[PDB]
């Protein structure tokens, strides 16, 4: 799924 | 697929939790000290949505966190995320008795807690915390164990990857007592001390909980915008 | 002078195993077919007749017979719950994968699926008996824990005088950290490993905290929803969480 | 209060 979560996990 | 946070000594452990700590932000700075319900709940939605952006960089800097899988990751702060502001905001109280410090110019009474309804609940809880830290007298150091302990341990239950965060949560307890027996405590005062400070814990889960439900009510409301961040993260609980 | 604070560690276990309340049995029928609300009309009937004895058992619990009658009435109401679920999961402790609610009602999560919003807290009431079976929690470890949730999760909800009482509960706590450390002393652990399983025991309590908190909301739209009847104590319980 | 008699029979 799409997360904002996922994506400032990653960066 | 062993990590570098089981080496690390209880020295090098609190020093990695002080260096990891997020900054203290600010709220608006509109001098109209008069709140109204949305201008209230709309500089602490805010607050919090920039504040949970430190907050996940501060999680990839706790030792053992980096080790996680990106889904693990995700898990723990879903629902860990609200304790972590909880008890972030309950130490920058501590020397602000009867107050809470959302900001350096933003401290707020419970009297003023009354201009949203079901707040001044929570409020109360709050404060309760922060006398307890005060009576306490909890230190930085205990302090960011406590705040690493709420990240491993509140989604622990709900998943050889949670013998992974159990281990670290007994490397952080080695560390407590590490400090409480570097300043000066006997063998009973460690221990009775490290219980008081985990059973705190326990009610701090409890205001989130309650503060995760009045959180619900509002996006039901619409009347407070809520981020997109902080509406992913509001339902990770439902 | 009060007498929690004179028990020794052994007098301490003695105390808490002979206030042990029993295990009470439901009124489970095999022959008679099973709907979502006969389900949660046996757990509902189970619960209040347990209430009646952890009242009595609370009474017998070091410290508190020393409380303020509406101290007593506060530290129950937010711990009622906290204390049946941790109960439930001590007696499934031995039976992996299901909830041992009455020896006669022994449900898996399937049969514990048929009751929606009930599949998540039936999945950390298992979890929670899985990590006390992972750390083979003893007997002695569980009466104290029971005790800690019952005088630890109301303290900080309650002027000068209020406070000698609220001081006098975190000192009846000590005891009962004491005596947690004095059990592990004598299973051979070393003072490290004494240090974990005490931190390791204390940080479930706050996954029952959140079972309870979501165990209380799930009760809340029961009682709107009409269908499960609920006893009178139990709406009383109800009504001191929402209020 | 029901809790409160309960607790308060002797
Ligand atoms: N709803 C409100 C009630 C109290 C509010 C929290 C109190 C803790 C907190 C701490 C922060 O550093 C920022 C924001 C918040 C708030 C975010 C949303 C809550 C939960
Ligand atoms: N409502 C539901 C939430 C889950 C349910 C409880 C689960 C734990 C439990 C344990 C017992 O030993 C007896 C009864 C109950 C239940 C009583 C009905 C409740 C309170």
């Amino acid at each position: 799924k799409h997360k904002i979560l996922h994506r400032l996990l990653q960066d | 697929k062993n990590s570098l946070a089981l080496s690390l000594t209880a020295d090098q452990m609190v020093s990695a939790l002080l260096d990891a700590e997020p900054p203290i932000l600010y709220s608006e700075y509109d001098p109209t000290r008069p709140f109204s319900e949305a201008s209230m709940m709309g500089l602490l939605t805010n607050l919090a949505d920039r504040e949970l952006v430190h907050m996940i960089n501060w999680a990839k800097r706790v030792p053992g966190f980096v080790d996680l899988t990106l889904h693990d990751q995700v898990h723990l702060l879903e629902c860990a995320w609200l304790e972590i502001l909880m008890i972030g905001l309950v130490w920058r109280s501590m020397e602000h008795p009867g107050k809470l410090l959302f900001a350096p110019n933003l401290l707020l009474d419970r009297n003023q807690g009354k201009c949203v309804e079901g707040m001044v609940e929570i409020f109360d809880m709050l404060l309760a915390t922060s006398s307890r830290f005060r009576m306490m007298n909890l230190q930085g150091e205990e302090f960011v164990c406590l705040k690493s302990i709420i990240l491993l341990n509140s989604g622990v239950y709900t998943f050889e990857e949670k013998d992974h965060i159990h281990r670290v949560l007994d490397k952080i307890t080695d560390t407590l007592i590490h400090l409480m027996a570097k300043a000066g405590l006997t063998l009973q005062q460690q221990h009775q001390r490290l219980a008081q400070l985990l059973l705190i814990l326990s009610h701090i889960r409890h205001m989130s909980n309650k503060g995760m439900e009045h959180l619900y009510s509002m996006k039901c409301k619409n009347v407070v915008p809520l981020s997109d961040l902080l509406l992913e993260m509001l339902d990770a609980h439902r």
